[PDB]
């Protein structure tokens, strides 16, 4: 109805540049103000730019006048945020927002994101080990198994167990940098007796380096 | 600049109960008869919701069990009673004046009642190893109040560098926090020992969870 | 600027007599 | 009986600034004769006309040749808060005044070799468009040429053309554009002359005023 | 205005205006009002330093649409429009190629039924027009204006000096004239009135003045 | 008297016409450089606060007959009750400026302190509407601002804008006049 979908985003070394565009549907856009906020990895919120109503007065805060630039398409509805001389500290996840309609009223109506990894480091794949438990952990009814995923850039991998079927108790937790290059465990319990008669597997997906890796978990 | 403070920055409440969330401006945050101060919400991986936009009225139809006021530099979110489907940070915001800024959020999460957690410690795999490294990965799972302690051993000497720790948000069904606890050693010093201790102490316990293997075990 | 609740000072001031301070 | 009086009150008040004179204690002195000192000056923007001052171009006054061709030497903003200006003596007088109105005048020194010529564009972009880069477009404006020979320096008047009668000497946060448009110099041609400078001054022009005083800086 | 032959069953009271090459003759006046003067101010201020200049061909008549006229619409129904608004020829000309400009206006507004309607129109023109209350509808009359009605006229003529905090403007960011027309007596048809009426406006800008040539691409 | 209405051609009748006798007025009162020379109250918000008439109360006689106008050109007078030193600055002085004491400030003499300032925007006059910063007659600055009062000085109107009293609910508005007590 409304529609803000962001594209552009992408693993970009120090000093580089990426365009971003809000693709918008749903309303007169060229007759409304529009702003990118971030979101930072530490989950903190920073407005970025608004540009006028299908026009221009364009706004900034300091941290990335000179750098940013906010543009908008009215002639085939689409707001960029071209973005030159990427400082590490630019990582984050980048929001197409409505930002105006009858008067000042809060920013309703988000876009979705595209995430900006900045990073000399480019394009890891993930080494994904199973974990399963050593000799003397089977035991009681539930057993938990896991799967580490390591060292892999940028962000995201989309650990799943069973290609589907164990969505059950499975947790997977939060990525973090070892090192600039991520680690990321995901661990499902199941009853003893489904395995090891029964293969639980580990479906990894790394949609940057177009990598999908099954392991199987096997033990002792 | 305008600098806005919310308190606390995370709480766990009881459902039914009342949770509020004040947020303090450093400067005035009214320009004419108005209160430019905005309330979201954030789900884990939803873009924020707004929910309340200017200081008191609230959008669209999000429930009228949320309500906000205050003037100035002092505004409070409120929501009575909380129900599970408030988990989340709730930030305040605003629009007076450039350059826009945002509090710093607070992390809502459940009390539940409180529940100890389930350890579980892996060696690494026989790959890993191949491939030079070890992780001893420790999984501390399902647990609430989420202020646990995990400490590494080997050998019975403690061990501070290396070790990795992650999270997870408060879990919708169940209230409770779990969290990983990884080790990272080469494998020429993993291989110099042979006992490994994922030690982990959280208030529902007098002793130490202690979960551990040995690698004449294996 | 056109009418509004706003102020000047602001990103939307450019709207503002109803309050962008009324008159530049 | 003696004649009354209405002490007003919010009448009286010290007033860093008031137009009266403290009483005195201390008089008949007589002070040491200073006829006809050399230099004296009666108002600030005598001195401002008489004499001008360097623009700035990354710490040169000058600018240089790039090469042969139509480049676009520089191009600044009119503001007497502008970059260029700041070494400028009308701005670090201007720093003192809210508005002003008046002409500004540019002086342009070519400092070349007598082997080398040139000829050069100046024009005033008034708001409303973007600066040009290239003379054609900027040929619209008004503007002057001018080729380099016996006279080394050229003068160029700034005009004062606005919406209203003042402006503003200090620059507000919320303007993005310069209010008062820009001044691009160009090049048009030259041969021999690259890698030599046309170092440039402003002085303030006949009709330049300035008018309210502040008092905005550190202490 | 006034004409001949005697008295009649038609029209009279004649009048033909005339801007540049461009004329309007209309046998049913009722006379021109005039603005908030008979001669604008100084055209040439030091806010110029003298650069401005006239054009006497933008100084010329230009039709723009209005709106329909039904008996639907009654009272207060109200359709205004800021001028120049999208400007064409000579006269649209200027608006690209100086940064600076100044201008008054010729308006003739005409409303052509038939002498069976009844019902009633009030054309005015307003500075500064920023939105009227509706009950300010009622002292419209303090505005350069003039009445359209059926009985009596067809075309209603008003005359009026450029007006603004400042000798010269920037049309592109602020006009200070707004036409505007609303509806007094809603439109009675009876028998033989007509069924709807076309309102149209016939203007000139008057004593058109420039100043700030731009550069240019085209 | 029969006129042709649509004209817009002022017209004014008197009692004459049907015999009577039309007298004298001094409508001194309804003078406008007159009635806007008094003081009116501003809400102050800060301890800093921007000089702008247009803050009066829209239904405040000085605030409802400014806004009756669109147009409008006038010297200050100002009456502030303030703590410490109070401290003008004119219109387009950079804020930072307020904390500098060599700018017109005036040191305590409680209860107010009344000043004369000039007007000092830079265009040949000021508006109350605007169909598109600068329309201010400064700033001013004390540690303490109570309260704040301003007076216009030699007021010129142009373009007579509307003005509304209060919609009655009844036939007409009754209410509580100043009367003598009854006794």
């Amino acid at each position: 109805e409304v529609m803000l979908v962001e594209s552009g985003g992408g693993l970009v070394k120090p000093g580089g540049s990426l365009k971003l565009s809000c693709t918008a549907s749903g309303f007169i856009f060229n007759r409304c103000a529009m702003s990118w906020v971030r979101q930072t990895p530490e989950k903190r919120l920073e407005w970025v730019a608004t540009i006028s109503s299908g026009g221009t007065y364009t706004y900034y805060p300091d941290s990335v006048k000179g750098r940013f630039t906010i543009s908008r398409d009215n002639a085939k509805n689409t707001l960029y945020l071209q973005m030159s001389s990427l400082r590490s500290a630019d990582t984050a996840m980048y929001y197409c927002v409505r930002r105006e309609d009858g008067g000042d009223e809060g920013f309703a109506y988000w876009g979705q994101g595209t995430v900006v990894t900045v990073s000399a480091a480019k394009t890891t794949p993930p080494s994904v080990y199973p974990l399963a438990p050593g000799s003397a952990a089977a035991a009681a009814s539930m057993v938990t198994l896991g799967c580490l995923v390591k060292g892999y850039f940028p962000e995201p991998v989309t650990v799943t167990w069973n290609s589907g079927s164990l969505s059950s108790g499975v947790h997977t937790f939060p990525a973090v940098l070892q090192s600039d290059l991520y680690t990321l465990s995901s661990s499902v319990t199941v009853p003893s007796s489904t395995w090891p008669s029964e293969t639980v597997t580990c479906n990894v997906a790394h949609p940057a380096s177009s990598t999908k890796v099954d392991k199987k978990i096997v033990p002792r | 600049d305008i600098v806005l403070t919310q308190s606390p920055a995370s709480l766990a409440v009881s459902l039914g109960q009342r949770a509020t969330i004040s947020c303090r401006a450093s400067e005035s945050v009214d320009s004419s008869g108005h209160s430019f101060m905005h309330w979201y919400q954030q789900k884990p991986g939803q873009p924020p919701k707004l929910l309340i936009y200017r200081a008191s009225n609230l959008e669209s139809g999000i429930p009228d069990r949320f309500s906000g006021s205050g003037s100035r530099t002092d505004f409070t979110l409120t929501i009575d009673p909380v129900e599970a489907d408030d988990v989340a940070t709730y930030y305040c915001q605003q629009s007076n004046e450039v350059p826009l800024t945002f509090g710093a959020g607070t992390k809502l999460d459940l009390k539940r009642a409180d529940a100890a957690p389930t350890v579980s410690i892996f060696p690494p795999s026989s790959e890993q190893l191949t491939s030079g490294g070890a992780s001893v990965v420790c999984f501390l799972n399902n647990f609430y109040p989420k202020d646990i302690n995990v400490k590494w051993k080997i050998d019975g000497s403690e061990r501070q560098n290396g070790v990795l720790n992650s999270w997870t948000d408060q879990d919708s069904k169940d209230s409770t926090y779990s969290m990983s606890s990884t080790l990272t050693l080469t494998k020429d010093e993993y291989e110099r020992h042979n006992s490994y201790t994922c030690e982990a102490t959280h208030k529902t316990s007098t002793s130490p969870i202690v979960k551990s293997f040995n690698r004449n075990e294996c | 600027t056109t009418a509004y609740t706003a102020s000047a000072r602001g990103d939307l001031a450019h709207l503002t007599t109803t309050a962008a301070r009324t008159l530049p | 009986g003696i004649f009354p009086v209405a002490c007003s009150d919010g009448y009286g008040n010290m007033v860093t600034t008031d137009p009266k004179t403290a009483d005195p204690a201390y008089g008949k002195v007589y002070n040491p004769p200073r006829t006809a000192l050399p230099g004296r000056f009666t108002n600030y923007l005598d001195v401002a006309e008489a004499c001008p001052t360097f623009l700035m171009f990354e710490n040169v006054p000058y600018v240089s040749t790039r090469t042969d061709g139509q480049r676009l030497l520089a191009k600044f903003d009119v503001s007497l808060a502008a970059k260029h200006m700041s070494n400028t003596y009308l701005a670090g007088l201007a720093q003192y005044y809210t508005q002003y109105t008046g002409t500004i005048n540019l002086h342009f020194m070519f400092t070349g070799p007598t082997d080398a010529k040139a000829r050069y564009m100046v024009a005033y972009v008034p708001p409303g468009m973007d600066a040009p880069d290239n003379p054609e477009e900027a040929a619209h404006c008004i503007h002057a040429e001018w080729d380099t020979g016996l006279n080394s320096k050229f003068t160029f008047s700034i005009p004062y053309i606005s919406a209203a009668d003042y402006t503003y000497t200090a620059s507000h946060e919320a303007e993005t554009t310069c209010v008062q448009g820009w001044v691009c110099v160009y090049q048009i041609t030259h041969g021999k002359a690259d890698a030599d400078a046309l170092v440039v001054s402003a002085s303030a022009g006949k009709d330049f005023e300035l008018r309210l005083p502040v008092d905005a800086r550190q202490q | 205005d006034k004409k001949t032959e005697e008295t009649t069953l038609l029209e009279d009271r004649i009048l033909t205006t005339r801007n540049g090459h461009t004329t309007s003759t209309t046998q049913s006046s009722v006379g021109v009002t005039f603005g908030y003067a008979t001669a604008e101010d100084s055209t040439s201020g030091p806010n110029t330093s003298a650069l401005e200049t006239r054009v006497h061909q933008a100084e010329r008549f230009f039709k723009m649409a209005l709106f329909d006229w039904v008996p639907s619409q009654n009272f207060g129904h109200m359709h205004k429009v800021v001028l120049p608004h999208e400007p064409k020829g000579v006269y649209g000309g200027l608006v690209k190629s100086y940064a600076y400009m100044r201008n008054g206006w010729d308006v003739e507004v005409t409303a052509v039924g038939n002498q069976f309607n009844g019902g009633c129109l009030l054309v005015a023109l307003v500075p500064e027009m920023g939105d009227i209350s509706d009950r300010e509808k009622y002292q419209l009359t303090l505005y350069p204006h003039q009445f359209i009605n059926p009985r009596t006229n067809m075309t209603a003529h008003i005359t009026v000096p450029y007006v603004g905090v400042n000798r010269y403007d920037q049309y592109k960011q602020h006009r200070p004239w707004t036409l505007v027309v609303m509806v007094v007596a809603p439109l009675t048809t009876n028998t033989a009135g007509a069924q709807q009426i076309k309102v149209y406006a016939n203007i000139a800008p008057t004593n058109v003045h420039v100043a700030g040539e731009l550069p240019s691409k085209e | 008297t029969t006129t042709t209405g649509e004209s817009a051609d002022p017209v004014t009748t008197t009692v004459e016409n049907y015999g009577g006798e039309t007298q004298v007025q001094r409508r001194h009162h309804t003078d406008v450089a007159f009635v806007l020379d008094r003081f009116v109250k501003v809400t102050v918000s800060d301890n800093q606060h921007t000089l702008d008439v247009m803050q009066a109360h829209k239904d405040n006689i000085v605030g409802a007959l400014l806004r009756a106008a669109t147009y409008y050109f006038s010297d200050l007078e100002i009456a502030v009750t303030h703590t410490g030193k109070l401290t003008w600055v004119p219109n387009g002085a950079p804020v930072s400026a307020l904390n500098n004491t060599t700018n017109p400030t005036a040191y305590h003499k409680g209860p107010v302190t009344r000043l004369a300032l000039p007007y000092t925007a830079p265009h040949r006059v000021l508006a109350t509407a605007y169909t598109g910063t600068s329309f201010n007659f400064g700033a001013v600055k004390a540690e303490t601002i109570t309260e704040l009062l301003v007076r216009m000085k030699r007021a010129e109107l142009y373009c007579p804008r509307p003005i509304l009293p209060i919609q009655p609910t009844g036939d007409r508005h009754k209410q509580p006049l100043v009367a003598p007590a009854k006794q």
